[PDB]
């Protein structure tokens, strides 16, 4: 019974190998009380923190795909094994996921905690981008992984990755949530505290969408009310948003909205494929696979295809692969890979690490 | 009769001002659960992260405020440093154990470090694995206890660089922590097998052993008390952190057993023999809990708790000699964040501004009672006590 | 062996400890013959003489 744990910047997905969906999906947040109790637990992790977020100060242990504080990070893992999965970590091998171009120091800390703090029998860590292609059942393609912390573009050809062509874009869902926060002020709605941030994130996940033509959508919203949508706040208040539904996701293609000099995802995909060899660009053009929760905006694939087609040569066949379950593509691929018979030799034993150290972890891993 | 008689039931914690802290310190990121800090009334030592090998930063107490990133450090180990300990009889001497399976003892200059320190005074190579436990002898001079991951306990004479005693066939699993007794004659050890062992080093015999002291599999600690009892902090089968009191003459059942919470993180206890107060801090916890140990049942009385909004990475305790006696301060705690060390003042509220004799009984001085050769013979002497009245201003 | 170059390759076991590894290096057959050719014709059978690699540790 191998455990597949996919820890992201904002979301954490966990479950058992062979399953078709993660069993535990809870926010990766740690909350602490900001007031003094008057009726006679100093921290809350996951859904309980979300349920009590009114009196708590929510903090993300991972920021931009970087562990800003490992002490809360261990709490997330401890909450996963004992409070979410309700299993003993020492009895199940654990499959881990790493961001592309993960620092060796980051992997070492992840490895050391797993074998020492939790005393896992065996464990392995795999690239999130590679696992996403496993779920799609493809051996060649370029996957853009846009989650909560950072967006990555990793091209893979015939099972070979190209690290030199891997591009990083410091722009993800959390930045959108902040962008939705700032643009909601012009409509008269004020959200400042960390508790309000989750509320704004819920609105983003429910009412935001990607417009095929941003300029035409702006004209439509300025001359009609058909794009208005209403959201009910937890206190029973209702708010209405218009152009902000498609303005917030537009930062994906126009980072200058956030003041970022970097280019959009559509171009960032184009530079990445432009960086690899000429003979493999054909397969990557027709094998663009979308992964991450930030890719659930409706119509993002259609806008994706139109943008790259303008950049790509006219003779070139552009195919954007957006499976409906790509939010858990990293976890789904991990469960598939862990269920393979030929994966048993990639496992790293606790005794082996105790005598060899993290050197064996840098090897056998990419 | 209504209120249990005590002098510390209202002791409150107060962090020092921002300018009195130490920032811009890259604290070590080693999963080993140690104090990560050693402080003496002259210097502050903190284990830091180095790209190559291991190092710990030693700075004068007066050097507050932001710390230069290029500040010289004690970088002599070829591997990451696991733990550090100041010499009680020499404030300028600190021992360090690292992952390079060696122990090196350093002599800090009076004014601090002007250049990075690489060569140590004495190197101790007796462990086949990483050494994460070091403990100076409370009374005997130039005597150091080292316990590596090889389940081997060694006694060293730093003055002569000689391994005084070797204790190997005594710990079947990894050892958590080791603490000397009051006179230095005995030491207690916590092992991964949930067994607490009291061992005579000069004789190499197991005095007392309690199996399955805590049923949880999480790491657990054990310390000696001044009166001669053992305080163990451990976990239950339901992964609940517990505090236990043990009598070395009767270990069939603990004297007390209280459960604190179900949170993770090992509980590092800090004992104050003068006040008989143990401060319990947990790794990654934002609160410090202090309890009073008395002969009255249930022998463990919860006093109060200082609560913060930030988890700490390690903990260092200021001995009595460096405390501000005039402000009715009984303990100072250097809370270590991921990039900052925040001293915390433990203060007894008192109306009178004069010296409080009851709060400040005679404390062990910085002079060793015996020597290594005398202690080897079997001599036993209590630590020499000094008076804190002179520190009053 | 390449077409014009002789390249040694080194297989090593990753071990944290820098001391001698008893398990990695059991007794090995030495360069001393156990029996002579004439004894072999008779039918004598003997195992190779085993030596210790501990002395090679530096
Ligand atoms: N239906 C949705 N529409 C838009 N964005 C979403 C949706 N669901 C999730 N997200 C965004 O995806 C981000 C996290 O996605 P994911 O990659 O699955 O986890 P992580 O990034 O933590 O690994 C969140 O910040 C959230 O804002
Ligand atoms: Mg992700």
């Amino acid at each position: 019974a191998a455990l597949v744990v996919d820890n992201g910047s904002g979301m954490c997905k966990a479950g058992f190998a062979g399953d078709d969906a993660p069993r535990a999906v809870f926010p990766s947040i740690v909350g602490r009380p900001r007031h003094q109790g008057v009726m006679v637990k100093d921290s809350y992790v996951g859904d309980e923190a979300q349920s009590k977020r009114g009196i708590l100060t929510l903090k993300y242990p991972i920021e931009h795909g970087i562990v800003t504080n490992w002490d809360d990070m261990e709490k997330i893992w401890h909450h996963t094994f004992y409070n979410e999965l309700r299993v003993a970590p020492e009895e199940h091998p654990v499959l881990l996921t790493e961001a592309p171009l993960n620092p060796k120091a980051n992997r070492e800390k992840m490895t050391q905690i797993m074998f020492e703090t939790f005393n896992t029998p065996a464990m392995y860590v795999a690239i999130q981008a590679v696992l996403s292609l496993y779920a799609s059942g493809r051996t060649t393609g370029i996957v853009m992984d846009s989650g909560d912390g950072v967006t990555h573009t990793v091209p893979i050809y015939e099972g070979y990755a190209l690290p030199h062509a891997i591009l990083r874009l410091d722009l993800a869902g959390r930045d959108l949530t902040d962008y939705l926060m700032k643009i909601l002020t012009e409509r008269g709605y004020s959200f400042t505290t960390t508790a309000e941030r989750e509320i704004v994130r819920d609105i983003k996940e429910k009412l935001c969408y990607v417009a095929l033509d941003f300029e035409q959508e702006m004209a439509t919203a300025a001359s009609s009310s058909s794009l208005e949508k209403s959201y009910e706040l937890p206190d029973g208040q209702v708010i209405t948003i218009g152009n902000e539904r498609f303005r917030c996701p537009e930062a994906l293609f126009q980072p200058s909205f956030l003041g970022m000099e970097s280019a959009g995802i559509h171009e960032t995909t184009f530079n990445s494929i432009m960086k690899c060899d000429v003979d493999i660009r054909k397969d990557l053009y027709a094998n663009t696979v979308l992964s991450g929760g930030t890719t659930m905006y409706p119509g993002i694939a259609d806008r994706m295809q139109k943008e790259i087609t303008a950049l790509a040569p006219s003779t070139m066949k552009i195919k954007i692969i957006a499976p409906p379950e790509r939010k858990y593509s990293v976890w789904i691929g991990g469960s598939i890979l862990a269920s393979l018979s030929t994966f048993q030799q990639m496992w790293i034993s606790k005794q082996e690490y105790d005598e060899s150290g993290p050197s064996i972890v840098h090897r056998k891993c990419f | 009769k209504v209120v249990r008689q005590s002098k510390f039931r209202h002791v409150f914690g107060q962090p020092v001002k921002n300018d009195q802290c130490y920032e811009d310190i890259r604290v070590s990121r080693v999963t080993w659960d140690s104090t990560f800090c050693a402080v003496n009334p002259k210097f502050l030592a903190v284990i830091v992260e180095a790209s190559g090998g291991g190092a710990f930063l030693v700075l004068p107490l007066s050097k507050t405020g932001r710390i230069d990133k290029a500040y010289p450090t004690v970088c002599g180990h070829t591997g990451p440093v696991l733990d550090i300990d100041w010499c009680p009889h020499n404030d300028e001497v600190i021992a360090s154990g690292s992952e390079d399976c060696t122990v090196m003892v350093w002599q800090i200059p009076e004014n601090g470090l002007t250049s990075p320190l690489t060569e140590p005074v004495v190197v101790l190579e007796g462990h086949t694995k990483r050494v994460g436990i070091i403990a100076w002898h409370p009374t005997a001079r130039n005597v150091l206890l080292s316990a590596g991951c090889d389940n081997v306990v060694l006694i060293w004479n730093v003055g002569t660089a000689e391994e005084l005693y070797r204790l190997d066939s005594l710990h079947p699993d990894l050892i958590y922590n080791v603490s000397w007794n009051h006179n230095g004659s005995l030491f207690c050890s916590a092992c991964k097998d949930k067994s607490v062992r009291i061992i005579d080093p000069r004789r190499g015999t197991l005095v007392a052993e309690r199996e399955k002291a805590h049923e949880g599999a999480r790491p657990m600690r054990a310390i000696f008390l001044a009166d001669g009892k053992v305080f163990t902090t451990g976990f239950s089968r339901m992964s609940e952190r517990q505090l236990a009191l043990w009598d070395p003459e009767n270990l069939e059942e603990p004297m007390a057993l209280q459960e604190l919470d179900s949170s993770n993180g090992a509980l590092l206890p800090f004992y104050d023999p003068d006040t008989s107060v143990v401060y319990v801090c947990g790794k990654g916890d934002s609160s410090i809990r202090y309890f009073e140990i008395t002969e009255e049942p249930p022998y463990i009385h919860f006093l109060n708790t200082f609560t913060s909004k930030e988890p700490q990475r390690g903990m260092g305790s200021m001995p009595k000699r460096g405390l501000e006696v005039s402000k009715c301060e009984i303990a100072r705690f250097y809370k270590l964040h991921e990039r900052k060390c925040e001293p915390i003042v433990m203060t007894v509220p008192r109306k009178s501004d004069l010296f409080q004799d009851d709060l400040y009984p005679d404390t062990a001085g910085p002079e060793a009672a015996l020597e290594a050769e005398e202690w080897v013979s079997g001599r036993d002497a209590d630590p020499i006590l000094i008076s804190l009245r002179e520190a009053y201003v």
